[PDB]
C-alpha cells in the first residue's frame, strides 16, 4: 500500500502462488521490485519486477535430484 | 495342413483349415490352426501342431513383451524377424511352418516362413499340403489391392480347394480379418464339411458289465 | 463433431450478437456426438443462469436423469455438480426446488457417490433454511452431521456448521447458536483459506 | 564469504564467479598495462585459452 | 555388504532403504467393491519436462497395475522383471499370473537381490493393484521382500497422515468412483501446489482390466472434486 | 577417500586416474608432429646406468606395418599397451582385409584403458602414448592416448615431463606445411633444447617417422639421417647458448 | 560405508551417486537442445587448446544411428563409451527387431544399464549424461536426455553442464510464449539461448551445432558454413 | 537361381532373376536376390535361401555398425572380407554363394566374388547361381572391356534372360540395381524388356 503499485500489480495472484516465503521475504520482493524499477527509472513498480524480485529473493534450492528422490 | 493369407487393399485376411494330424488321425477337428501374435498381428501354422503351436505362443510373449515397453502397437517386420532368426538358430528340426500377418503403423504386411526360417515377402502366400491349391487359386484370382468382401471369398475359396484336394486338411475353415482397428475372428468362417449326421440311436440297456471292485468315496466339500 | 463445432462457434457468434438466437441453437443442440451433447448441455446451462431462465433448469435436469450417466461419463458429476453450483449461486432463490432436490437424491440409485450425495443434501439444507424453514433445516442438518462427522473438516463440515448456527440465531435462540459458531470456527481453524467461506463465517 | 552463515536474510546477495567470460581478456589486457613489449601488442595468444 | 546385523537383531540398511522410501513420491491406492483405483504425485520440477514420456504407473497385464513410490530406476527394473516374471507364469500357465503369485515372486526377487554381498536392494515401496478372479486385490510390496494385503493405503513422503486419512474415509461400501474420489483428495491434502490435471498420475483396475486415466479424465475428476 | 577406482570423490574426481596421470609425470619426454605427409617421433630415452646398450628398450614401436607409437611411463604397461594394440591392428587386418584407420584403432585402446579404469579389481595404466600413422587415402594422423582414455587427433603434441615446454616449440612451427625431413631435425632440436642436461647427465635422443617417403611405413630415423639431426640439433643448441 | 558404490546413507542419499552428478557437471562444458514443431536442434560449446586438435578429431556430437544424434557431457572417455554402448544397442535393435530404434527404447536402454551399474557395487557410475535427438512416425521431435542414475527424462527443451539450470530457466521462459516455433525460430531460440547463459558471443568455430527435421530424418552436424550463416544472420 | 554383377567406370551393376524354387513350388516369384548392404554396397545371394537371409542380415548388422563406428562409408572389400570371413568359418554349415558389388571413395565401383567356399577374388564381372554355367561361356567370350552404364545394364539384360530362358530353376522378371554417386537405381524387365532369343 505504501509503495508506488500499479493496475496491473496480480497480487492477489502473487500471493496465491505456493512457496514458503516469509515476511522479511516478503519486504525484500517489495524492496527489490522497487530497485529493478528504479534501474529501469520506472515511476510505478510492475508485474515483471515483482516477478523479477521473486525470482531473485526465492527458490535457488535445487539438488533434489530426481534420482536422490 | 493349410493356411494361407492375403493382403487386400488395405489389411490382411488370413485363413487356416482345422485339422491336427498326430501321425495318420485326425487328433483334432476344430484345430486352432491361427494364433495371436499381438494386438493387431495373427500368425497361421502348418505341419508339427506342436512346434508352430509353441513357436507362435513364444513370439507372442515377446512381442507383447515388446508392445508393453513400447505403449505403440508392435511391428510384423520385428515378428518376422524373430522368426527367421530363432527357426535358423534351429537348423531345421521344426516343423512349423509359418504365414505371418499384421497390420501396424506402417500399413499391412504379410510373410512366410519356412521350416528351416526362410523369408520371402509376398502380398499373399500359403503353406502346407494344401498349399500348392492355395496358390493356385491365388494366381488364378488374384491382383494387387484386392477389397474386403471378396477377398475373403477368394481367401475361402482357395482354403476351400486345398481342403477337398488336400489330405490331412482341416475339416474347417478360420478366418481372421486385421485391419488398423478391427481384428475379426471368425472360428470358424465356415463349415464345409458339417458332420455326416449320425442316424438312429445304438446305445446299449441299463446294465451292461458288473463292476469288480469299487471305491466310492464321498470327497469332502 | 464437427458439426457441432459449428453450431458452437455460431452459438458464441450470436451470444456475441443476439443471445436469443444463440440461446435457441444451443437448446436445439441439446435437444438432438456424446461430446457434442454434453457440451451443448454446458453452453445452454451458462445461457439460461445468464439470461435468468432458470425455471427450465429443473426441467432440464429431470429429463436429463434417466440418461444423464447412461449416455456416457457415469463421472457426469462434471455437470450435475456445476447445474447444481451455478443454480446455488443463482440468488434470486425464486421458484422451483419443488421436488427438484428430492428427485435428484432418489437418482434411480446410479451416481451411488457418497460425497456427492452429502453435498447435494447440504445444499438441500441451506436451501430450506433460505426458504424461512428452519426445523426443517435443523433436523436434516443434525442428521447430516451425526452421519459424517467424521472427518468433512474444513470447507462443507463448517458449511454445515454455520447452516446450524444460522438456525439456531433463527429459532434455537442465540445460546445454541454461539456453541455452534464456537464448534464452527475452532474446526475451522485450518481452513484452506477459501474467502468464501471464511467470509461467510465471519 | 560464502555460504555456511548462520541465518541472514532479508540482504541483496550477489554471486562473484571466479572464471571470466572475456573479462578474462579484459584483465590481462590490464595487467599487460606495464610497458608495452616494443612491438606486437595482441594477446590472443593468452585469449585463446 | 548387507550381512552386517547391528547388535540388535535389525538390518540396518533396508531400514536405510525404508527412510529412503519414506522420502519418495506420495502415492495412494484404495480399492472398491468393483475395482481399485492408484494414484501418485508426478509433478515434475518444470514445464520443460515432456510430461507424456516418464509414466508413474505401469500395467504389466491386461489386469494387473503397478506404481510405486521411491527410486525410479530402480521402479524401472522391478517392474521389468515383474512383467518377465508374469509373463514366463502366463507362457507355463496360459494364463495370466495371479496377483498374489506376481507379488510373491516380485517380493522373492527382492530379497535374493537383498541376499548377496555386491547387491544394493532397491530403494522402492510398491503398491500392485489386479482383478485375478471376481475380486479387487491391492498389495505392498516392501525392500525388504515382504508383501502385505490391503484395503486402501499411502506411501511417500506423507504416508502416516495418508494412512490415517484412508482409515477414517474408507467404508466397505464404496463404489470405484468414490474409490477414486478419496484417492484423488488423499493426494490433494498431500500436495503442495495446483493438481495441474497432467502433474497427476492414475490408473484403476476394474472388470475391464486395469488401464492409466488419461489427462482427459484425470483432469475431469480434479476440476470437479477441487 | 582416494583409494580405488570406485571412490568417487566428493567433487566427483575419481583420483587414481589422477593418480594415473601423476606417475606418468615421471617419464622424460615423447613428442610427436604430424608433418603434411607423415608423422615424425622423437623421444629423450635416458640411459639410467652407464652398462646399457644401445639398440635396446625403446619407447616407441610398430604397429602394424603402417602404424607407430610412442611412449611416456611406466614401460612396463607401455610395453604392454603397445603389444596390445599391436593385436588389435592384427585383428582389425583379418576381418578386414586392410590395414585398420588409426583413428578405429586409436578408439579401441582407448576403450581398454578406459574399461582398466572402470573397473575395480584392477588399476589404471602407469604410461601415456601417442600413435602416428600415415595414407594416402587419408593424410597423416596423429593421435594422444592418457591413462583416462582420451583420444583427440593432433596435429603435432607430446607427452612426459616436458609436455608444456613440447607443445611451445610445437606451436613455433608451421606444421600445416612442412615435410618429415625438416620436422626431423625440428623435433631433434625440440628434444635438445628441452633437455635438461644439469639434472639427467646421460641421455640419448631417439626418433622415428612414417610417411609417404616410407611409403607409409613406420620406421626408425636412419643412422644417416639421425645423425644428422642430432649435428643439427647441437648446432641450434650451440647458436641459442650465443 | 557409502564410499561404496552404492550404499544407502542413513537415510538413503546414494552419495556416490550424487558425486556422479558432480563429475557431470565438472564435464568441463555445456550443452542445451530443443525441439521445435517438426525440427529439432541442440548446440554444445566446442573449445580448441593450444590451437591444434580441431577438425572433427575433437568433438561431442556423434550419430548413434542414421536417423539419431546425440551430445555428450561427462568424462570424454566416459562418454565415449557410453556413444558406442549405444551406438551397439541401436543396432542390436536394428539386427533384432529389424527397424531404427526409437529415441524412447535407446534411452531406456542406456539408462537401465547404468542403473545396474548403480545397483551393482562393482561398476561405478560413469560421470557422463546423454542427450539424444531423433525423429518419430507419430511424434515428431523427439529429444530425450538420460543420465547415469538412470532418468530418461524427455524435454521439450534440455540443457546439461554447468548452466543446466540457468539454460533450463531460460528455455522455460522463451517456452512459454508460443511454443509452436519454426526451424529458424528453433535455431535462433537455441544458439540465443546458449549465448545468454554464456554471456559470450560467438564465432563459427568455438561451437557445434546438430538439426534434425521431419523433412529429412537425418542428424546432421551444420557446418562451419551454416553455422556462421545463421550467427551473422541473427 | 541366376546372378551376374559387372562393374563399369565409376559404377557397378547387379542383375538377378526373380525365381527360388525348390525343385517346385516356385514360391517367391519377385525374390529379391539383390539385395542393400549399408548405402551402396549389394549382394546376390545363391543357394540356402534361409542361410543366405541369415548371412547377409548378419553382415549387413556388421557392415552398418563399423561404417556408423567410422563415420565413412563402407568399403566394398571390407564387405568382402566380413562374407569370405563368415563362409570360410561356417563352410559346412553354410550352403550358399555370394557376390557383391558396391562403390566407395578410394576405390570406387567394386565388384567381389564369394560363391560357395568363401574365396575371394575380385574381378571385372562375376556370375552365380544355378543357371551360371549356361552363361559363363558366353560371358567370357561376348564381355568386351569398356562398356558404359547402359551397355553393361543391355549385356547383363541379355545374359540374365538367356540364363533364365535356358534353366528351370531360374524363371520371372530379371531385377537390375546400378550403384553410383548417383544411388541406387532398380529397375525390374517383367515380361517385354527382357531380351528374347528365340
Amino acid at each position: 500500500s505504501k509503495m508506488n503499485l500499479s493496475e496491473e500489480v496480480d497480487l492477489e495472484d502473487y500471493v496465491a502462488r505456493p512457496d514458503k516465503i516469509s515476511g522479511a521475504d516478503i519486504n525484500s520482493i517489495c524492496q527489490e521490485s522497487g530497485m529493478l524499477a528504479v534501474r529501469e527509472n520506472r515511476y510505478i513498480v510492475l508485474a515483471k519486477d515483482f516477478e523479477k524480485a521473486y525470482k531473485t529473493v526465492i527458490k535457488k534450492d535445487e539438488q533434489e535430484h530426481e534420482f536422490y528422490k | 495342413t493349410t493356411i494361407a493369407g492375403v493382403v487386400y487393399k488395405d489389411g490382411i485376411v488370413l485363413g487356416a483349415d482345422t485339422r491336427a494330424t498326430e501321425g495318420m488321425v485326425v487328433a483334432d477337428k476344430n484345430c486352432s490352426k491361427i494364433h495371436f501374435i499381438s494386438p493387431n498381428i495373427y500368425c497361421c501354422g502348418a505341419g508339427t501342431a506342436a512346434d508352430t503351436d509353441m513357436t507362435t505362443q513364444l513370439i507372442s510373449s515377446n512381442l507383447e513383451l515388446h508392445s508393453l515397453s513400447t505403449g505403440r502397437l508392435p511391428r510384423v517386420v520385428t515378428a518376422n524377424r524373430m522368426l527367421k532368426q530363432m527357426l535358423f538358430r534351429y537348423q531345421g528340426y521344426i516343423g512349423a511352418a509359418l504365414v505371418l500377418g499384421g497390420v501396424d503403423v506402417t500399413g499391412p504386411h504379410l510373410y512366410s516362413i519356412y521350416p528351416h526360417g526362410s523369408t520371402d515377402k509376398l502380398p499373399y502366400v500359403t503353406m502346407g499340403s494344401g498349399s500348392l491349391a492355395a496358390m493356385a487359386v491365388f494366381e488364378d484370382k488374384f491382383r494387387p489391392d484386392m477389397e474386403e468382401e471378396e477377398a475373403k471369398n477368394l481367401v475361402s475359396e482357395a482354403i476351400a480347394a486345398g481342403i477337398f484336394n488336400d489330405l490331412g486338411s482341416g475339416s474347417n475353415i478360420d478366418l481372421c480379418v486385421i485391419s488398423k482397428n478391427k481384428l475379426d475372428f471368425l472360428r470358424p468362417y465356415t463349415v464345409p464339411n458339417k458332420k455326416g449326421t449320425r442316424l438312429g440311436r445304438y446305445r446299449c440297456e441299463k446294465g451292461t458289465t458288473a463292476v469288480l471292485t469299487e471305491k466310492i468315496t464321498p470327497l469332502e466339500i | 463433431a464437427a458439426a457441432a463445432v459449428v453450431e458452437f462457434q455460431r452459438a458464441q457468434s450470436l451470444l456475441s450478437t443476439d443471445r436469443e438466437a444463440s440461446i435457441d441453437i444451443l437448446h436445439s443442440i441439446v435437444k438432438r456426438a456424446v461430446q457434442v451433447k454434453e457440451q451443448s448441455i454446458l453452453e445452454l446451462g451458462s445461457l439460461l443462469a445468464k439470461t435468468g431462465q432458470a425455471a427450465e433448469l429443473g426441467g432440464l435436469l429431470k429429463y436429463v436423469r434417466p440418461f444423464l450417466n447412461s449416455i456416457s461419463k457415469a463421472k457426469a458429476a462434471r455437470l450435475v455438480r456445476s447445474l447444481l453450483d451455478l443454480f446455488l449461486d443463482m440468488e434470486a432463490a425464486t421458484g422451483q426446488e419443488v421436488e427438484l432436490c428430492l428427485e435428484c437424491i432418489e437418482w434411480a440409485k446410479s451416481e451411488k457417490r457418497t460425497f456427492l450425495r452429502q453435498a447435494l443434501e447440504a445444499r438441500l439444507v441451506s436451501l430450506y433454511f433460505d426458504t424461512k424453514r428452519y426445523q426443517e433445516a435443523l433436523h436434516l442438518g443434525s442428521q447430516l452431521l451425526r452421519e459424517l462427522k467424521k472427518m468433512d473438516d474444513k470447507a462443507l463440515l463448517v458449511e454445515v456448521q454455520l447452516l446450524e448456527s444460522k438456525t439456531y440465531h433463527a429459532l434455537s435462540n442465540l445460546p445454541k447458536a454461539r456453541a455452534a459458531l464456537t464448534s464452527a470456527r475452532t474446526t475451522a481453524n485450518a481452513i484452506y483459506c477459501p474467502p468464501k467461506l471464511q467470509a461467510t463465517l465471519d | 564469504t560464502n555460504r555456511p552463515d548462520t541465518l541472514d536474510p532479508a540482504d541483496r546477495k550477489i554471486h562473484i564467479d571466479l572464471p571470466n567470460e572475456q573479462a578474462r581478456l579484459d584483465i590481462l589486457k590490464i595487467h599487460a598495462g606495464p610497458i608495452t613489449k616494443h612491438g606486437e601488442i595482441d594477446y590472443e595468444a593468452i585469449v585463446k585459452l | 555388504s548387507l550381512t552386517t546385523f547391528s547388535p540388535s537383531g535389525k538390518l540396518v540398511q533396508i531400514e536405510y532403504a525404508l527412510a529412503a522410501v519414506a522420502g519418495g513420491a506420495p502415492s495412494v491406492g484404495i480399492k472398491a467393491a468393483n475395482g481399485v483405483v492408484l494414484a501418485t504425485e508426478k509433478k515434475q520440477k518444470s514445464i520443460l519436462y515432456d510430461e507424456r514420456s516418464v509414466h508413474k504407473v505401469e500395467p504389466i497385464t491386461k489386469h494387473i497395475g503397478l506404481v510405486y513410490s521411491g527410486m525410479g530406476p530402480d521402479y524401472r527394473v522391478l517392474v521389468h522383471r515383474a512383467r518377465k516374471l508374469a509373463q514366463q507364469y502366463y507362457l507355463v500357465y496360459q494364463e495370466p499370473i495371479p496377483t498374489a503369485q506376481l507379488v510373491q515372486r516380485v517380493a522373492s526377487v527382492m530379497q535374493e537381490y537383498t541376499q548377496s554381498g555386491g547387491v544394493r536392494p532397491f530403494g522402492v515401496s510398491l503398491l500392485i493393484c489386479g482383478w485375478n478372479e471376481g475380486r479387487p486385490y491391492l498389495f505392498q510390496s516392501d525392500p525388504s521382500g515382504a508383501y502385505f494385503a490391503w484395503k486402501a493405503t499411502a506411501m511417500g513422503k506423507n504416508y502416516v497422515n495418508g494412512k490415517t486419512f484412508l482409515e477414517k474415509r474408507y467404508n466397505e461400501d464404496l463404489e470405484l468412483e468414490d474409490a477414486i474420489h478419496t484417492a484423488i483428495l488423499t493426494l490433494k491434502e498431500s500436495f503442495e501446489g495446483q493438481m495441474t490435471e497432467d502433474n497427476i498420475e492414475v490408473g484403476i483396475c476394474n472388470e475391464a482390466g486395469f488401464r492409466r486415466l488419461t489427462p482427459t479424465e484425470v483432469k475431469d475428476y480434479l476440476a470437479a472434486i477441487a | 577417500y582416494d583409494l580405488s577406482a570406485s571412490t568417487f570423490s566428493p567433487d566427483g574426481r575419481v583420483f587414481q586416474v589422477e593418480y594415473a596421470m601423476k606417475a606418468v609425470e615421471n617419464s622424460s619426454t615423447a613428442i610427436g608432429i604430424r608433418c603434411k605427409d607423415g608423422v615424425v617421433f622423437g623421444v629423450e630415452k635416458l640411459v639410467l646406468s652407464k652398462l646399457y646398450e644401445e639398440g635396446s628398450n625403446k619407447r616407441l614401436f610398430n604397429v602394424d606395418r603402417h602404424v607407430g607409437m610412442a611412449v611416456a611411463g611406466l614401460l612396463a604397461d607401455a610395453r604392454s599397451l603397445a603389444d596390445i594394440a599391436r593385436e588389435e591392428a592384427s585383428n582389425f587386418r583379418s576381418n578386414f582385409g586392410y590395414n585398420i584407420p588409426l583413428k578405429h584403432l586409436a578408439d579401441r585402446v582407448a576403450m581398454y584403458v578406459h574399461a582398466y579404469t572402470l573397473y575395480s579389481a584392477v588399476r589404471p595404466f602407469g604410461c601415456s602414448f601417442m600413435l602416428g600413422s600415415y595414407s594416402v587415402n587419408d593424410g597423416a594422423q596423429l593421435y594422444m592416448i592418457d591413462p583416462s582414455g582420451v583420444s583427440y587427433g593432433y596435429w603435432g603434441c607430446a607427452i612426459g615431463k616436458a609436455r608444456q615446454a613440447a607443445k611451445t616449440e610445437i606451436e613455433k612451427l608451421q606444421m600445416k606445411e612442412m615435410t618429415c625431413r625438416d620436422i626431423v631435425k625440428e623435433v631433434a632440436k625440440i628434444i635438445y633444447i628441452v633437455h635438461d642436461e644439469v639434472k639427467d647427465k646421460a641421455f640419448e635422443l631417439e626418433l622415428s617417422w612414417v610417411g609417404e617417403l616410407t611409403n607409409g611405413r613406420h620406421e626408425i630415423v636412419p643412422k644417416d639421417i639421425r645423425e644428422e639431426a642430432e649435428k643439427y640439433a647441437k648446432e641450434s643448441l650451440k647458436e641459442e647458448d650465443e | 560405508f557409502d564410499r561404496h558404490i552404492t550404499i544407502f546413507s542413513p537415510e538413503g542419499r546414494l552419495y556416490q551417486v550424487e558425486y556422479a552428478f558432480k563429475a557431470i557437471n565438472q564435464g568441463g562444458l555445456t550443452s542445451v537442445a530443443v525441439r521445435g514443431k517438426d525440427c529439432a536442434v541442440i548446440v554444445t560449446q566446442k573449445k580448441v587448446p593450444d590451437k591444434l586438435l580441431d577438425s572433427s578429431t575433437v568433438t561431442h556430437l556423434f550419430k548413434i544411428t542414421e536417423n539419431i544424434g546425440c551430445v555428450m557431457t561427462g568424462m570424454t572417455a566416459d562418454s565415449r563409451s557410453q556413444v558406442q554402448r549405444a551406438r551397439y544397442e541401436a543396432a542390436n535393435w536394428k539386427y533384432k527387431y529389424g527397424y531404427e530404434i526409437p529415441v524412447d527404447m535407446l534411452c531406456k536402454r542406456i539408462a537401465d544399464i547404468s542403473q545396474v551399474y548403480t545397483q551393482n557395487a562393482e561398476m561405478r557410475p560413469l560421470g557422463c549424461c546423454m542427450i539424444l535427438i531423433g525423429i518419430d512416425e507419430e511424434q515428431g521431435p523427439q529429444v530425450y536426455k538420460c543420465d547415469p542414475a538412470g532418468y530418461y527424462c524427455g524435454f521439450k527443451a534440455t540443457a546439461a553442464g554447468v548452466k543446466q539450470t540457468e539454460s533450463t530457466s531460460f528455455l522455460e521462459k522463451k517456452v512459454k510464449k508460443k511454443f509452436d516455433w519454426t526451424f529458424e525460430q528453433t535455431v535462433e531460440t537455441a544458439i540465443t539461448c546458449l549465448s545468454t547463459v554464456l554471456s559470450i558471443d560467438f564465432k563459427p568455430s568455438e561451437i557445434e551445432v546438430g538439426v534434425v527435421t521431419v523433412e529429412n530424418p537425418k542428424f546432421r552436424i551444420l557446418t562451419e558454413a551454416e553455422i556462421d550463416a545463421h550467427l551473422v544472420a541473427l | 537361381t541366376t546372378i551376374m554383377a559387372v562393374q563399369f567406370d565409376g559404377g557397378v551393376v547387379l542383375g538377378a532373376d526373380s525365381r527360388t524354387t525348390t525343385g517346385s513350388y516356385i514360391a517367391n516369384r519377385v525374390t529379391d536376390k539383390l539385395t542393400p548392404i549399408h548405402d551402396r554396397i549389394f549382394c546376390c545371394r545363391s543357394g540356402s535361401a534361409a542361410d543366405t537371409q541369415a548371412v547377409a542380415d548378419a553382415v549387413t548388422y556388421q557392415l552398418g555398425f563399423h561404417s556408423i563406428e567410422l563415420n565413412e562409408p563402407p568399403l566394398v572389400h571390407t564387405a568382402a572380407s566380413l562374407f569370405k570371413e563368415m563362409c570360410y568359418r561356417y563352410r559346412e554349415d553354410l550352403m550358399a554363394g555370394i557376390i557383391i558389388a558396391g562403390w566407395d571413395p578410394q576405390e570406387g565401383g567394386q565388384v567381389y566374388s564369394v560363391p560357395m567356399g568363401g574365396m575371394m577374388v575380385r574381378q571385372s564381372f562375376a556370375i552365380g547361381g544355378s543357371g551360371s554355367s549356361y552363361i559363363y561361356g558366353y560371358v567370357d567370350a561376348t564381355y568386351r572391356e569398356g562398356m558404359t552404364k547402359e551397355e553393361c545394364l543391355q549385356f547383363t539384360a541379355n545374359a540374365l534372360a538367356l540364363a533364365m530362358e535356358r534353366d528351370g530353376s531360374s524363371g520371372g522378371v530379371i531385377r537390375l540395381a546400378a550403384i553410383a554417386e548417383s544411388g541406387v537405381e532398380r529397375q525390374v524387365l517383367l515380361g517385354d524388356q527382357i531380351p528374347k532369343f528365340a
